[PDB]
């Protein structure tokens, strides 16, 4: 579970470094899915990553 | 899990933030806690990440690790460095020493130690003042900074500020109620630090001061330090401000152009010249009761006039740049003494210069004088042995004599300096113990190269028998390796290193000329290492017979003649002929060997284990344990 | 004299590596400097062997001429000639501006002066900014050379 | 030496740079080892030509060198 939220939220933030953050959210939105609680896993990406993938996650997911 | 561990060390190390946030969530406090409290043992350092957060100026990592699970930033750790190894004691002074003032102000707003000691008491002010940036110092000072530490080496933080060109750092300090008088541990202080290290606008900043002037360990004032290096704008300035006497400045002046005379990293005639005649010009201009230099007597080796007391002298003698050089370091010697470190150094470099120019014995004679200063200073000579024994390698490689004198008396050192580094070495506990072992190694080695030179050269009888005398009282001494390896096993050994000088055209060990002067002299041939193994042992390990099969027969041959028991034993319990790997040495060794009731009576008495403890005469046990 | 003050000139303004060794050897070291110290004006600008050589971009010519040699670094010379010739250059600051990233590698790492101010009181970093070569200008960052050097009306690399 | 042979030494360094430059290694170490046999100082001119030309190209003057 955590192997694959990190596995999808790294396949997320490679779309998302590229300019992409909506992109990339919809990877990142399978890594919530993938784990425990998405709220929480979305929570890393408005704390800390930009605030433009943070907020497209959260509808996809 | 040593996973997770190594995850969150990549985590702090590239800035991954989102997977540290992964890592502090999602799981319990208390072992994702231990595993952030550390990182991998890689490259030298246990350090925080924290600390590897602020080494690259990540103050999003660091901020959200206390943000999501609150560590204390005095989580201390190794930090490495370009060739010190001090164990950061906080985040914040790695940040400060790597230019980053957002993990400072983030971990001072966190609640942090504004001055933590590190191992070596580096403070964080210290570390800003290294580095020089100034908004660092002056959020430090808003903190109640800890101006006053000083190192180990009494070295206060404003010391470090005045080391490089700092001098915004340096001049917010002073006006910071600073010590511009912070005496050091050599006697040192920012005045003379700022002397060598040539910041003329950090000595005017401590000018501006002027609480006092103090002289170094050696004693001197920061006019003299100045004076020892190509500094001569902080010269100038201290010769402006004229707070001495006229024969100290003339002096002064002399040691200006001296320092210009020999460096290596700036060097001209001309100026040194000028500065020369300058320094002399001030000395007659007292006309009557003119003061003048003391005389000394020309060295004979090192040089060969002495000074000049008249400006027609140098003036005739300007285009003899080596009487100027010789001249300079000369009043450098007899001002700065034999006590001063650095009246060695552009010893070498013109010595070196003089090599390169095919000025063998000039540049001989200049090394061992400096040698001379160096052993009188006890210090750690090792490498200006190495460079000798390099020059020895290249003269002979040159096909050009040596003089044996100088053999002797170079080999006399020698072995004073291995009393010296062994004193050192069972003195200290564990201070500098691993750096002591390998000084101990270089220099037998660097004997052993002097040993082969000497060989290949020819010598006077006299001369010969008072080497002769040296390697038997080195010898006598009895030095040891790591493993317990001997002169004679380090002869012998074709796993002796050998410099890659030109010591590669002379070092061919295994040497027979070395080991059998090492017989005659009276080497202990019996003698073993720890391993167990003997000079016979390692010269029949050699795995070249026939390549080189005129040493290995010279050497074979000697080893027997001196008187090697053939049949004594390793700590694996076997002969020189059991352990021979090579059909022509196994030969040579079988036709070398000799008969005895004695030696195969204790093989068979080993061999078929038979209780000869306390059965009989010790002496009959330590030769059991031979074999 | 004069005469071969202009022969080691040409040794090091195109690009030769035998000229100057041939030219100065069996010299003493005070006339050698002197040829070295040559400050004498070409096409309108003063030119220093070490100094034109690193413009030309030969990491090879300069490095005998500090190593095997010994030569000012710091000189007068042009730093831009098209249109600006500002005099005060570094060979540094010759490689910086026009692109030789192997001389600007080679310099700084011997030991070269690396904040050399002219009458502009310029960088030779902003030199490599109107070039663009971003490897001279980390190199230059990394060196820590300077990053806030602007010119007499304030003009920031 | 001087005289006719300094000018004769300094043509075989221009020409043994061009060469070598253009790419003519044998006949411009040739025209290098006439300038290396009739140099003031061959022995202090090889210093600077343990650097000059490459290890390959100073070995091949090595070869003609005697």
């Amino acid at each position: 579970v955590q192997k694959f939220f990190l596995e999808e939220i790294q396949l997320g933030e490679e779309l998302l470094a590229q300019g992409e953050y909506e992109k990339g959210v919809d990877h990142l939105t399978n890594a919530i899915a993938v784990c425990g609680q998405p709220q929480q896993l979305l929570q890393v990406l408005q704390q800390t990553l930009p605030p433009p993938v943070f907020q497209m996650l959260l509808t996809k997911l | 899990m040593e996973g997770l561990a190594g995850y969150v060390y990549k985590a702090a190390s590239e800035g991954k933030v989102l997977t540290l946030a992964a890592l502090l969530l999602n799981r319990s406090e208390s072992d994702i806690r231990y595993l952030l409290g550390y990182v991998s043992q890689q490259g030298g350092q246990r350090s925080t990440p924290l600390i590897i957060a602020a080494r690259n100026g990540h103050a999003k990592v660091v901020r959200l690790l206390l943000e999501h699970y609150r560590v204390q930033t005095q989580q201390t750790g190794t930090v490495r460095f370009d060739g010190y190894v001090i164990d950061g004691a906080t985040a914040l002074w790695c940040a400060a020493g790597a230019g980053h003032f957002e993990v400072v102000k983030l971990l001072v707003s966190h609640g942090a130690n504004v001055n933590h000691t590190t191992v070596t008491n580096s403070t964080p002010l210290r570390a800003a003042c290294f580095d020089g940036r100034l908004d660092i110092v002056k959020y430090l000072v808003e903190n109640n900074a800890n101006i006053s530490i000083a190192n180990k080496y009494d070295n206060t933080c404003l010391m470090i500020a005045a080391y490089k060109g700092h001098t915004d750092v340096v001049r917010y300090l002073l006006e910071q109620r600073a010590d511009p008088n912070a005496k050091a541990h050599c006697g040192a202080t920012a005045l003379h630090f700022a002397a060598e290290a040539g910041h003329i606008d950090i000595v005017k900043e401590l000018i501006k001061w002027r609480a006092a002037i103090v002289v170094n360990g050696h004693g001197m004032t920061p006019l003299k330090v100045a004076a020892e290096s190509c500094k001569a704008d902080v010269v100038e300035l201290l010769l402006s401000h004229a707070d001495c006497d006229r024969r100290s400045r003339i002096e002064a002046l002399e040691l200006l152009g001296a320092s210009f005379a020999n460096d290596r990293e700036n060097y001209d005639i001309i100026k040194t010249y000028h500065y020369l005649y300058l320094a002399m010009l001030e000395r007659f201009q007292d006309g009557d009761n003119i003061l003048e230099k003391e005389v000394l007597p020309p060295i004979h080796a090192y040089g060969n006039r002495t000074e000049c007391r008249n400006p027609q002298e140098l003036e005739s003698i300007r285009q003899d740049r080596d009487a100027l050089h010789m001249e300079g370091l000369i009043v450098r010697e007899r001002i700065l003494g034999a006590d001063n470190i650095d009246v060695s150094h552009p010893i070498i470099y013109r010595g070196a210069v003089y090599a390169d120019n095919m000025e063998f014995e000039q540049c001989i004679k200049l090394w061992l004088h400096a040698l001379h200063l160096r052993q009188k200073g006890n210090r750690n000579t090792h490498k200006d042995l190495l460079r000798f024994a390099q020059v020895f390698s290249q003269m002979i490689h040159l096909n050009e004599t040596v003089k044996a004198p100088d053999i002797e008396c170079v080999l006399r050192c020698s072995v004073l300096e291995i009393e010296q580094s062994m004193n050192r070495v069972k003195n200290i506990s564990d201070a500098d113990v691993h750096n002591a072992m390998d000084n101990y190694e270089c220099n037998l080695y660097t004997f052993l190269y002097l040993v082969c030179i000497s060989t290949k050269t020819q010598c006077s009888e006299e001369d010969q028998c008072k080497i002769n005398k040296q390697i038997y009282n080195l010898i006598h001494l009895d030095p040891r390796t790591r493993e317990g390896f001997t002169l004679l096993h380090l002869a012998v050994n074709s796993n002796t290193p050998v410099d890659d000088f030109h010591t590669n055209d002379v070092c061919s060990f295994p040497n027979a000329l070395v080991t059998k002067l090492l017989l005659d002299c009276g080497a202990e041939v019996n003698a073993v290492d720890n391993e167990g193994n003997s000079a016979l042992h390692i010269i029949v390990q050699y795995n070249r017979p026939i390549s080189d099969f005129l040493t290995l027969h010279s050497i074979i041959i000697s080893l027997v003649e001196a008187g090697a028991h053939t049949d004594m034993t390793n700590k694996q319990n076997k002969t020189p002929l059991d352990k021979s790997t090579t059909g022509v040495s196994e030969i040579l060794l079988k036709t070398q060997m000799k008969m005895s009731l004695k030696c195969l009576a204790a093989r068979a008495v080993r061999a078929n284990d038979i209780n000869y403890q306390d059965q009989i005469p010790r002496t009959l046990e330590e030769f059991v344990g031979f074999h």
